[PDB]
């Protein structure tokens, strides 16, 4: 365990940082979900009439 | 100051509304009826137009060609036409051919047979005329622009309706439709010009008094409409111009904001490359549009119905790799009804609106359709004086606060036609409907 601390000492905060990015990136990647649906949805929505001239 | 409006009633709730002219020789009278194509279902949409064809078509006493012979030795005309809420049918005459006109009209309206035949016959004509109003482009567009912004809804229908309804409208649903709709206290007998108001109420007591009247008599200009941001795109790279209206959601007739919206709209206002004056007027627009040849013109409207509007601007343009700036343009004009207009461009367009509205009513029909709109929508004819005092009571800070709850981020109703491979997507469009500067 020791040898293992020598080797990474950021070890531990490295994990609870990982846990916010997780955290937040998650939340961002949802709501971009959102974003995106929203405003694509003109383009999924849209309808045609076709009348051959 | 011109001459004051006289009013009456009927027993059966018809009203008579007067405005006598003794410089002019000749007399607009006619009815106006608050009734149009809004009133019809899905099923028998296009008949208020149907029947304003089969008006003309004969009565149970002069048929078809004595309707036409009785008119010609009047010496006048009679016209007619159907909107969404409204319907009129008035005769121009001579002064003393008045009492001729009134009876014919009274005929045509109470009395007009509906024969078999004759529906028949202009099932066709109508049918020919679905196919030749794909020429009237502005109409087309506005068309399709009622159709989108009160999409499956009554003010949505067009008012000739579909093909489909056409081939299958019977006299008998033509009767009922104005037995239900053309009622005494839905009706306005109007007279201007060489017209005596009190000749007017006998030849409505002689003519009129046997009209229904309606089992539950609201006041006249008695209506929910769901606005829907959205749009309609009829591409067409043949043509040369391209015709795109873009709206939102605007104002009643008895809104208290009509006066704010009619500055709102005076301050964008018109042009024309064709008139002289347009390249100097005043608005902002007019000056980005010439001075950039973004179009051959614009114009800004207000349309009011009894429980809704539509307040935009119908642009045509044959400047096809910039349509998007002439969209762009427009809309940050209107951006600025919210974020930037003072006391300079609303004084500016009440000057200007306070002679507007006068300097409309030129002749006598134009005065009679003035008292006839006024009398159906608002149930009373507004003197000029009360007016102006509406107008002046409009401050730059009503148009701000009206430009922001109406304009400002609101979804549009768009409609494009011809060559505008250069209109961008909804989204684009919608997006300078507000400013980030802001
Ligand atoms: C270069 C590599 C880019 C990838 C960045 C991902 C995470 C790196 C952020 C550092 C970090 O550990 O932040 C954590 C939170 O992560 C986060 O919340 C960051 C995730 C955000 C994702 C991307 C959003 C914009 C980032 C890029 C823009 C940079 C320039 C623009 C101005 C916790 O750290 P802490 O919360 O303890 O931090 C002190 C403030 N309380």
């Amino acid at each position: 365990a020791f040898l293992t601390w020598a080797a990474e000492p950021e070890h531990d905060e490295r994990k609870k940082l990982g846990l916010k990015a997780i955290i937040v990136i998650s939340a961002m990647l949802g709501l971009s979900v959102y974003i995106k649906k929203f405003k694509w949805s003109p383009i999924k929505n849209r309808k045609f009439i076709y009348n051959p001239p | 100051v011109s001459p004051k409006t006289r009013t009456s009633n009927l027993k059966n709730g018809l009203t008579i509304a007067s405005e006598s002219n003794p410089l002019v020789q000749t007399a607009t009278v006619g009815v106006w009826i608050d009734a149009g194509s809004r009133n019809e279902n899905a099923y028998n949409n296009g008949t208020a137009h149907f029947f304003e064809h089969l008006a003309f078509k004969g009565t149970d006493k002069r048929s078809q060609h004595q309707l036409e012979l009785d008119i010609e030795n009047m010496g006048g005309h009679l016209n007619a036409y159907t909107s969404r809420e409204s319907t009129v049918y008035y005769a121009k005459s001579f002064k003393d051919d008045v009492p001729k006109s009134v009876e014919i009209l009274a005929d045509i309206l109470q009395h007009s047979k509906l024969a078999e035949s004759a529906i028949d016959r202009e099932r066709e004509v109508i049918t020919r005329e679905l196919e030749e109003v794909n020429k009237q482009y502005e109409e087309v567009v506005f068309d399709h622009l009622h159709a989108t912004a009160f999409m499956n809804q009554p003010l949505g229908r067009t008012i000739l309706g579909p093909r489909e309804n056409i081939q299958t409208i019977t006299n008998t649903e033509l009767r009922k439709f104005i037995t239900e709709n053309y009622t005494a206290d839905r009706m306005v007998l109007v007279g201007a010009g060489a017209v005596d108001h009190d000749a007017l109420v006998e030849l409505a007591e002689k003519y009129f008094s046997h009209l229904p009247s309606s089992q539950s008599p609201v006041p006249l200009g008695t209506p929910i409409p769901n606005f829907v941001g959205s749009e309609v795109r009829l591409r067409d790279d043949t043509m040369p111009v391209a015709h795109i209206a873009i709206a939102v959601e605007g104002v009643s007739w008895t809104s208290e904001d009509y006066y704010t919206a009619l500055v709102a709209q005076a301050i964008i206002g018109n042009y024309d490359r064709a008139v002289g004056t347009s390249r100097h007027q005043g608005s902002r627009l007019s000056n980005i549009v010439s001075e950039n040849n973004l179009a051959n013109s614009f114009q800004s409207f207000s349309t009011s119905y009894s429980d809704t509007g539509l307040w935009g601007i119908y642009l045509t343009s044959e400047n096809t790799t910039q349509i998007d700036d002439l969209v762009h343009f427009t809309l940050k004009e209107w951006n600025r009804l919210s974020t930037s207009v003072s006391n300079l461009q609303v004084e500016r367009a009440k000057s200007q609106l306070k002679a507007g509205l006068l300097l409309s009513l030129d002749g006598t029909t134009y005065v009679a359709e003035d008292i006839g709109r006024q009398l159906t929508t608002l149930g009373r004819r507004v003197t000029p004086a009360e007016v102006e005092a509406k107008l002046e009571a409009v401050t730059e800070h009503d148009v701000r606060a009206w430009a922001q709850k109406t304009l400002y981020d609101k979804d549009i109703a768009l409609v494009g036609l011809g060559p505008i491979e250069g209109l961008y997507d909804y989204n684009r469009i919608r997006n300078d409907m507000s400013m980030m500067r802001w």
